[PDB]
């Protein structure tokens, strides 16, 4: 997998969610999803008392289905030089995964 | 039918078991794990500060972003003697966490 | 001894740059290698600032030319020196013609 | 809580998001701690404060 | 840089990091005991001479310069203009 | 089962699993895993094993 | 404690919960913002204390959380000291580092009613300080590591 | 029990002592493994060793 | 070990402190940013 | 899996698990003395799957 | 179900339209048709019986 | 090959470890074992697996 | 050896693994600001 | 329409065809127009064809 | 005008009204009134039913 | 930022105002062609 | 910085970041064609 596993939780009913932090250096790329919370156990402890659920866990598996809940994502570096720019996309201040009009 | 009545189209789709991709290359392709983009100067002389905004469909219940900070995770295991095991990993970036 | 070189933010705005400070995101773990190990790892590293040595000695500047500047710069020991003579531009918050201060 | 990885507290950078409060129930603060007071202080006076 | 080096991030690979006598064994023993996951070979990719620095879009959208819409049939022309320093494959391109 | 010398979670024991691994796939020496499409006809082992 | 409280069977208590995790006991934390959670109990036999040590939970004792909020004082230091320590302890060649005062990995070995002999085996690869002992009784000894002890 | 620093396995020699894993609450060794599968054999057979 | 005890009409238990270097070192490298790197040894991460 | 294991309530198992982490699945280790350890949940929510 | 009686775990299995082997060989892989042990001196040299 | 490939002289071809220390928690169990690599032989992790 | 060295288990004293500027800083705040207890001393037998 | 990604309006030479018209429905254009007027001229006289 | 729109709902009869939002960098000022949510228009979409 | 305001019955709405500064830069090379470059700092492209 | 710079949110004035040729030529046409607002002026403080 060769990557760094980062939640962020996402409050119900919520749409925007930006999410800050800094590289030092350069990697190789970005892969994300969407999770329920009831379906992951929160790991690092040797134990989740909260963890009611039994089902497939797709953090853990890999059995992810929310990909089509998504609208768009921005990316930008030192808050203003957005990525990858350049004009490459038909709309190169963001990557957007769905249009509804 | 005739008797059909007005209607409206209506699309989407779906994509299970999978992860969306953003790869950082220039021009998005693989052309090797270590990307053109993660060997610029640009990244590599000086430190930068990223801020990513996802907009999605609004849920009833309270839900997770996981994101995947693609990465190196290597690490050398040496065994100069007889029961000795000598192992160094190192992620970059992301050493270790962020601060 | 041998230490860890700074690393410095372009700043979009300005030029001016940004306060360095100890890289970490590519910090090559290994406390937990051996002795031979040990010494090897700080030998490599000794080459890395050598390298980042000579590479240094050769309104606001872009991007392009920043790279070629600013280069990473090996502190050696630590504040050593006297009370006057500190890293202080390494600072982020810091300006030349007054003191570090902040609204 | 001490001391158990069922209820480990967290005090981490929001950039950073590792951490850094790593704890073991092998190991035992509370006690640590009682040791510890009666090695700097006189432990028969009261402090309300910290009960 | 010596970090990436030596955990193989970058650089030669091991039918050249690895003592001559170690590799041959390997490729004899590509039958029976196998150690070729044993050892990692770095991939890098190029940094110049394949994009490019400036501004440029990845798909452009051509307008029709005229249209007629006949009876039984539909005719549209473009004029699909490829920009200097630029090279555009027909397999690519498609009617919207 | 005694030690419990079978596997697969079936009554077969370890050793045999083994040796009908090695002469069908020369795998076992170095951790059990599905063998490719092309070794796995009607013929073989694993294809037709059904604990 | 207890009159510090009151001599009231209800009570609406207010106190001040001191951090005693040693690794971040003493820290001096720098300039930025972190994220500082933390757990806390309820079972009023653990919380709680009684002379006769009868069980709590059966005799109708009660605890309520209504608020929680963190302190934390800051030296008015000059922005100009303050701005020359932060730098100074930012360097790897000056980390802060602390030691729990105890100092020792904790053990607990069953010994059955009216035992005498009680016999341990484990086995260390290195060198530590040293032993200490003593002896506890099993209904005096909530099983840790659980978010709640039944029995 | 993986990426979880409560329960960190152990690997080093007697004589070393010096554990040879380390591991961080920020890697996910369980994900990892399932698409190194899908990536080296046809994850749609079964194999009840593995389950 | 083997310590021989009184007998005690209750269940008890044998607690036992094997001394050692419980320490750990943080290092603050930029705003915002905590890493700590902790050691006990022996007795590193339980016995096996 | 399910059926993997029957279809009374109570079963005695037996299964094998194999090394996941990446640092020691493939690892060669060359003659010597090793201490192995490891830890195994048993939160039935986490083990086992409906 | 809460209805359920105490029973009693029962494994087997089935491999059919396959034939076990045991080859001639002194790790049991396939190192060449002509075995390793099929081309020893032991038994090219001195005739043996098997049972 | 029939020579520099097998051995002649006796050696078991998988070993069997029990566990030198098990400790049974409330919600985990943890065991350690003295894998021991016996000389002259090379033993490939992912053989290995826990019964 | 490096593992304690790091850990300051045995070893040079803060008032020599520590940069010689922190050093006397802490000498001299040794009445309002304290930070004598921030660093261990090794201390080896 | 104004600051509607939805209808946003196009203006780009057909060479080009890159559309320079930028608009994000966090700016507000028809607000920012009126305070303009009242800053240059006086917004107090009438002129129908603006009506 | 120069400035993000920003559109905060408050609840009727309300009084306190927090707002979290983090800039990376220096603007120029704030600027604010109160608008009554019927006679403002869900802007971003070509309609609005409501 | 924490607003105190007369209450009212009936839904509003708190129109803050960030400013900043929406710049944005004009280029025309050649003949029938546009190329324009923005930047409204603070506030690139929304906030996360 | 270059980010600014290049938009002009500061650093110099159209009468200096323009060709000389063109700066004269709005000069002189202040009265029919005008391009003055074509060109930002940076006000820093």
């Amino acid at each position: 997998l060769s990557a760094a596993n980062m939640l962020y939780p996402i409050p119900p009913n919520a749409t925007q969610l930006p999410i800050p932090s800094r590289n030092w250096a350069a990697f190789r790329g970005w892969s994300l999803t969407r999770l329920k919370q009831r379906e992951t156990p929160a790991l690092g402890s040797p134990f989740d008392p909260y963890f009611t659920y039994s089902g497939t866990i797709p953090y853990l598996d890999g059995t992810f289905y929310l990909s089509h809940t998504f609208r768009k994502v921005a990316i930008q570096f030192d808050s203003s030089v957005t990525w990858p720019g350049n004009d490459r996309l038909l709309t190169p201040n963001e990557f957007e995964i769905k249009i509804s009009v | 039918d005739p008797r059909h009545a007005l209607r409206d189209p209506e699309r989407k789709f779906l994509c299970d078991r999978t992860l969306w991709r953003i790869p950082f290359s220039s021009n998005f392709m693989s052309m090797g794990s270590l990307t053109d983009l993660g060997q610029n100067l640009l990244y590599a002389n000086a430190a930068h500060a990223l801020d990513m905004t996802f907009e999605m469909d609004p849920i009833n219940e309270p839900t997770l972003l996981y994101v995947l900070f693609e990465v190196f995770d290597v690490a050398r295991v040496h065994q100069p003697h007889r029961g000795v095991i000598e192992v160094v990993y190192l992620r970059t970036p992301f050493s270790a966490g962020n601060a | 001894e041998i230490p860890t070189p700074y690393v410095w933010t372009f700043q979009p705005q300005m030029g001016a740059a940004a306060g360095a400070s100890q890289d970490y995101s590519t910090r090559m773990n290994w406390f937990s290698a051996g002795p031979d190990m040990i010494h090897d790892v700080n030998n490599i590293r000794d080459a890395q600032n050598r390298i980042l040595m000579t590479q240094s000695a050769i309104g606001g500047i872009g991007s392009r030319q920043f790279v070629e500047e600013f280069v990473p710069a090996v502190y050696l020991n630590p504040y050593s020196g006297p009370p006057d003579s500190y890293p202080d531009q390494f600072i982020r918050h810091y300006n030349v013609y007054s003191n570090s201060v902040s609204g | 809580y001490y001391n158990s990885g069922g209820n480990l507290g967290v005090l981490a950078g929001q950039s950073s998001q590792l951490n850094a409060v790593v704890d073991l129930q092998d190991r035992n603060t509370e006690l640590s701690y009682q040791m510890l007071l009666a090695n700097t202080t006189d432990r028969s006076r009261y402090f309300s404060m910290w009960n | 840089l010596p970090q990436w080096s030596y955990m193989h991030i970058a650089g030669q690979d091991a039918s050249e990091y690895l003592s001559p006598g170690l590799v041959q064994f390997a490729q004899a023993t590509e039958s029976y005991f196998n150690i070729g996951n044993k050892f990692r070979n770095p991939t890098v990719a190029p940094t110049h001479d394949v994009t490019t620095e400036r501004s440029q879009r990845l798909q452009l959208r051509f307008v029709p310069v005229d249209r007629e819409d006949t009876q039984y049939s539909y005719k549209t022309r473009f004029q699909l203009a490829v920009g200097d320093n630029r090279v555009l494959d027909m397999a690519s391109t498609y009617f919207d | 089962d005694g030690e419990g010398y079978n596997v697969a979670q079936s009554n077969m024991t370890k050793d045999w699993f083994l040796v009908q691994m090695l002469a069908n796939y020369n795998i076992g020496y170095q951790g059990y895993h599905l063998p490719p499409d092309y070794k796995d006809r009607t013929f073989s082992f694993l294809h037709n094993f059904i604990p | 404690r207890s009159q510090l409280l009151g001599n009231g069977r209800f009570c609406d208590f207010h106190i001040q919960v001191p951090q005693k995790f040693f690794a971040i006991r003493n820290l001096l934390l720098l300039p930025g913002t972190y994220t500082y959670e933390w757990s806390f109990r309820k079972d009023v036999n653990m919380i709680l204390q009684s002379t006769l040590g009868n069980d709590l939970r059966v005799d109708g004792a009660t605890v309520n959380i209504t608020s929680v909020n963190l302190y934390a004082s800051f030296f008015p230091m000059s922005h100009n000291t303050a701005s020359t320590l932060e730098a100074m302890l930012r360097n790897d060649t000056n980390d802060q580092s602390f030691n729990d005062y105890l100092s020792a990995a904790n053990m607990l070995y069953p010994i059955p009613p009216n035992a005498t002999q009680l016999p341990i085996p484990s086995r260390n690869w290195a060198a530590f300080r040293g032993w200490s002992l003593t002896r506890l009784k099993q209904r005096e000894t909530p099983a840790l590591g659980s978010p709640f002890d039944p029995y």
